[PDB]
């Protein structure tokens, strides 16, 4: 369940960082990469109190 | 691959409305169109958009909005052979001006007098085509010109064609920001043992 | 005014041969280069043949190849061709006009001018089925 | 509206030079570019030089690089075009042309002059 | 355009999807993997349409064959079971006219060729002529399925795909799995071609359609229906006086849907088996728990809630109307240089 | 005393970046620049951090965590004339972008095709700057443009 | 990627009424702003009005209080001014502009269209 | 538009919120000749504001 | 601007056919409505039928449905409103008239016609 979760858009427009990083000015990536990063810290705060 | 064309100084003239140039090969498209025809010198200016004359009005007309590329070129070598080269015509009188990207391929007569001649040729009853009279010793200002026209349109659609792409490799041990036609990313690239099936 | 009759136009069978003429009448034959043209249906205007004023160089177009015998004469100041082995891609308008008179625009000038005298235009169709 | 006229042709010995000169009028200037042509007989043209008003993009032959010089004069509104050591290759029709070369569009020869003839011979034209 | 002669009508028929209809969902390579996939797929256990194109009969009814005209909505499989590669193409389109757009697949005999043009198709095409005594036995007449080809937008050619079939006897040798799918402009065909040893339905077992093309027309697509190459009965040994007639062949047609399946992805790059989780409850269990077997226990697969049956509004008892009586009904109304004016404020108007 | 200045409706832009107009009376700053130039209306919006075109990339650049104001008015009055104003340059072609607040004002020519053209002399080799040609009797979006950072 | 569309000008006797219209395209709006500004010859840009997409805190200059009114459609994705009591200075050059009028950070124009012209006169244009 | 009922009688402004609704009063007026109980502005020193 | 033009009234035996032909004249159009109504002596208007041009928004009162059918031809700027089965109480004064049917906005009668007049009777009008 923890190696999932990668594949997980957590609501940007993609989970790839590279494809969001590659496609979309900084200012407006900013907030999608911060996105990806709430969910993923999320992911890894849940596995590790499990 | 437009940079044959615009790195030659073998044309008279190679001149883009809305689209950079030298800057070709980055910008692409959806659909293009190559128009060709040929013209006289002095005439290779009414092949622009804004400008009023015959063929501005007449034979093959730009909107004002303009997206392309004109390339005009002498082609006194090839057409005109020794005493005229009729080949080639143009419509000289027209009841109504052409709209932007329009063909009118009839031979009707055109009348300005007071009865349709319908059929008959003579006083204000023209055949509508003249044809030009293309010899080589005749000045630049009448000699032959090849006249392309690259019309560049971006639909919904798919995009199509687009210019060419560079490329280099850096392959074992070295930590590279990479791109494999799209797919971007950062590591180290090793040969492998994986067996893709083909697709 | 200057006049250009074009006749011999009908539907001949493929792989045979006709003839066809232009009476030209309003000028001297030989002041102006005279010749044909022949239209498909769908396509623009086409030089097929063409007599010089003196007959000089006569040149023809090789899209016909060596399928050709144009002749003028000067009494009845009249133009002649013929079509040999006839195929369906030849069924087209041929019209017969002279040159002599081409526009005279200067840079940025005046485009209005003489221009040269053209025909009637008769149609021709080749075809291997026969007609009604 | 704009004509185009030429002058300085003839004839020069093999190794010799010559000066051909043309000038404008009815061009609203802007971005004039002024470019020699040479016509060989039997042949399309063949870019021989050309110069922008102040902007100094000026163009030669592959060929000819030495041969030509090319300059101008804004207040008679005339382009010069020197020539030294002409060899018998050189021999042609020449003409100029008034256009706009435009950095971020490209060029057009809007317009043509009449021409005048340069005749590299032995025994003169 | 030719309307043929005399076509036998009869009941169409069904048949058992079975585990067939499952194509590779992506250009990806996963290795000894279980993967979930929601994709348009064809739902297993299917009743999936069953047309035939054998005229041979005994005598009683004669030319049977199958063209209609059929909807295309998400997706389509098709599937094949000819030991005559009589079926060599298809049309796509909206309104198979003239007007919008349509699109022609017809596969020679050598290079197959795919074009996108608004054409004037035929009420009933064929491919011509496929018998002898003529241009060789097998013909593609382009134009005896349309006859105008204005105003093209795409065109393309490449190694055929028809012609894979092996041995001419023995019911049928090979069926051959296309699946078509419209999406966001490309149009992707997926094909296989598989040994079969029975007849009358398809064959258990399970195999991946891999993808042939995906071509960007960006056409609509709403209908369709199958090219089939017919022998023409004007020199035939067997009654040739004006018509046509065909030998023995027949095609499947189904429709997918989006449904939600467990991909089998072997050490390779290789689909091998394949769950459909919406099936059965069972498909259910195995798909939750992502594997193909399930020990001994009680699952929680999903979750039931009664739908709404209907909806209803409730709103008090409206009457305080509006005096629009007084100003629409009113006996004398005022001049209009001095207007009358009255003011309406709480109220229901 | 900013506030003087955003209540004046006499600017066609005045986006801040990282502050509040209204804030700034408030504050006490560190150091504060003033970057001052002239650019036509249709390229008002590349002076924004993360922009791209002309002037965002060869000519003034906005780092991504920019903060401060950017006020931009016409000057079709001061700055266009009948028989045009050919004064104002911008950059046209440039090898590679520019860093943020990086000036540049070289005018070695640049060579645009594949013609080593070392010198004046050359095909298609561009002088790198180019003028605006601001007539007043262009529209709107071709006139000049003040822009103060 | 964008244009801007103006219509509704011309002439008309002081003390009339009129009405301009400008059509947008090219958006993904969310905090669209539509304002028309007014080029006097000889003059600069000067505001006349602005309006969000809903937003509705629009503005207008002193000195043109009561007689311009600004009115948008969301669905045509157009607005248009209404003009009374057409007072002579009213002869201008009208542009509209398009930009985004944030609470926050302040506001831009964008994209500009092509403008129309009014004719506050006793005998017309 | 402008007219004389527009423009000295009843005007109304050009971003009108409300409806119009008229129908004929034959019935109700007109009785005979001998009806003219209605007036109308003919003259007036400006035009009426909304 | 506008000028109406009617045709076609008279008198008619009970049960018989009538036409009536209405001509408008000074219309931009876009969206026309005609509508034909009838006035019996001693009292208001009452709808008789009501088109919009290419739109086919028919009306046909209640009493008359059947006896009332109507066309017409924009080549010919004109509307027939024929009648089969012509009863007594029909006998009235019918007005071509026309305005603006816009289906978002509502129905409206910019001007009326000269009007004609309809008897139903056994001696003729």
């Amino acid at each position: 369940t923890l190696v999932k979760q990668l594949s997980s858009n957590f609501g940007a427009i993609s989970s790839v960082l590279n494809d969001i990083l590659s496609r979309l000015d900084p200012p407006e990536a900013e907030v999608q990469i911060d996105r990806l990063i709430t969910g993923r810290l999320q992911s890894l705060q849940t596995y590790v109190t499990q | 691959d437009y940079s044959v064309l615009y790195n030659s100084a073998s044309f008279s003239t190679f001149k883009c409305y809305g689209v950079s140039p030298t800057k070709l090969n980055d910008l692409c498209f959806t659909n293009v169109y190559a128009d060709s025809f040929v013209i006289r010198g002095d005439e290779v200016r009414q092949i622009a958009p804004g400008q009023t004359g015959k063929i501005a009005d007449y034979n093959y007309k730009l909107p004002d909005d303009f997206t392309g590329c004109v390339i005009a070129w002498n082609s006194n070598n090839l057409d005109s052979k020794v005493g005229g080269n009729y080949n080639y015509l143009y419509r000289l009188f027209r009841k109504s001006n052409l709209k932007p990207f329009e063909r009118d391929i009839s031979t009707e007569i055109y009348q300005a007098g007071s009865t349709p001649c319908n059929g008959v040729e003579g006083f204000n009853c023209y055949f509508p085509l003249q044809s030009y009279g293309f010899q080589p010793t005749n000045g630049v200002g009448y000699q032959p010109y090849r006249v392309v026209v690259l019309s560049f349109e971006l639909l919904h659609a798919p995009a199509t064609v687009c210019g060419p792409k560079k490329s280099t490799n850096l392959v074992k041990n070295k930590c590279v920001n990479f791109n494999f036609n799209g797919l971007t990313g950062t590591g180290v690239l090793t040969e492998s043992n994986k067996k893709f099936l083909p697709f | 005014a200057v006049q250009l009759v074009d006749s011999g136009g009908g539907s001949v069978q493929a792989g045979g041969s006709l003839r066809l003429s232009c009476a030209a009448s309003g000028y001297t034959y030989s002041i102006c280069t005279m010749g044909w043209y022949r239209q498909a249906p769908g396509e623009g205007l086409e030089w097929v043949s063409g007599i010089n004023a003196d007959g000089s160089n006569t040149h023809y177009t090789d899209s016909v190849k060596g399928r050709f015998t144009i002749s003028r004469d000067n009494a009845k100041k009249t133009l002649y061709l013929q079509m040999n082995s006839l195929k369906p891609e030849d069924t087209a308008i041929y019209y017969c006009a002279a040159h002599g008179t081409y526009d005279k625009y200067a840079p940025c000038g005046g485009f209005a001018g003489t221009y040269t005298y053209w025909g009637q235009g008769t149609q021709v169709t080749v075809s291997s089925s026969g007609q009604a | 509206q704009v004509q185009l006229v030429e002058s300085g042709g003839g004839s020069v010995q093999p190794g010799g030079s010559l000066r051909l000169s043309c000038v404008v009028s009815g061009y609203t200037s802007s971005s004039r570019y002024m470019g020699w042509f040479r016509q060989v007989p039997g042949k399309g043209l063949e870019w021989v030089s050309g110069i922008k008003r102040d902007g100094t993009n000026t163009y030669y032959a592959d060929s000819v690089k030495g041969r030509f010089t090319i300059s101008q004069d804004n207040a008679k509104n005339t382009v010069y075009l020197q020539m030294n050591s002409l060899k018998p290759e050189d021999t042609a029709m020449y003409y100029c042309a008034a256009g706009s070369w435009y950095n971020q569009w490209g060029y057009s020869m809007d317009y043509w002059g009449k021409g005048t003839q340069v005749t590299v011979s032995s025994s003169g034209q | 355009c030719v309307n043929l002669t005399t076509r036998t009508q009869l009941p169409p028929a069904y048949t058992n999807s079975f585990t067939r209809g499952v194509y590779y969902p992506d250009k990806v390579f996963r290795s000894s993997v279980l993967h979930s996939t929601q994709d348009l797929f064809l739902p297993f256990f299917s009743n999936v349409t069953w047309f035939h194109a054998i005229h041979v009969s005994g005598t009683n009814g004669t030319k049977r064959f199958d063209n209609p005209v059929l909807p295309f909505n998400d997706g389509v499989y098709f599937a094949s079971t000819e030991k005559s590669n009589i079926i060599r193409g298809w049309i796509f389109g909206t309104t198979l006219d003239s007007k919008t757009q349509s699109l022609l697949i017809v596969n020679n005999a050598t290079n197959v060729v795919i074009k996108v043009c608004e054409f004037q198709f035929c009420n009933d095409p064929f491919l011509g002529v496929y018998y002898h005594k003529n241009n060789k036995s097998w013909m593609e007449s382009e134009f005896r399925v349309y006859s105008s080809a204005n105003n093209c937008t795409f065109e393309y050619v490449s190694q055929p795909f028809l012609m894979d079939l092996e041995g001419k006897q023995g019911n049928f040798k090979n069926l051959r799995e296309f699946v078509f799918k419209n999406i966001d402009g490309y149009f992707k065909i997926y094909s296989k071609h598989t040994p079969i040893n029975l007849v009358r339905d398809l064959p258990q077992g399970f195999s991946a359609l891999e993808p042939l093309v995906d071509l960007p027309i960006g056409i609509n697509i709403t209908r369709f229906q199958t090219l089939l190459a017919l022998h023409r009965s004007y020199l035939t040994p067997g009654d040739s006086s004006s018509g046509w007639t065909a030998g023995a062949a027949a095609y499947y047609v189904g429709y997918l849907q989006p449904r939600t399946f467990l991909l089998k992805y072997n050490e390779n790059g290789t689909i091998t088996d394949a769950v459909d989780c919406a099936l059965d409850p069972l498909s259910e269990t195995k798909c939750t728990l992502k594997s193909f077997t399930v020990e001994k226990g009680i699952y929680q697969t999903s979750n039931f809630r009664v739908q709404p049956t209907e909806s209803i509004v409730r709103f008090p008892n409206i009457t305080n109307l509006c005096p629009f009586g007084e100003v629409f009904n009113a006996t004398r109304f005022a001049s209009v240089y001095a207007w009358n004016r009255k003011r309406i404020s709480n109220c229901v108007a």
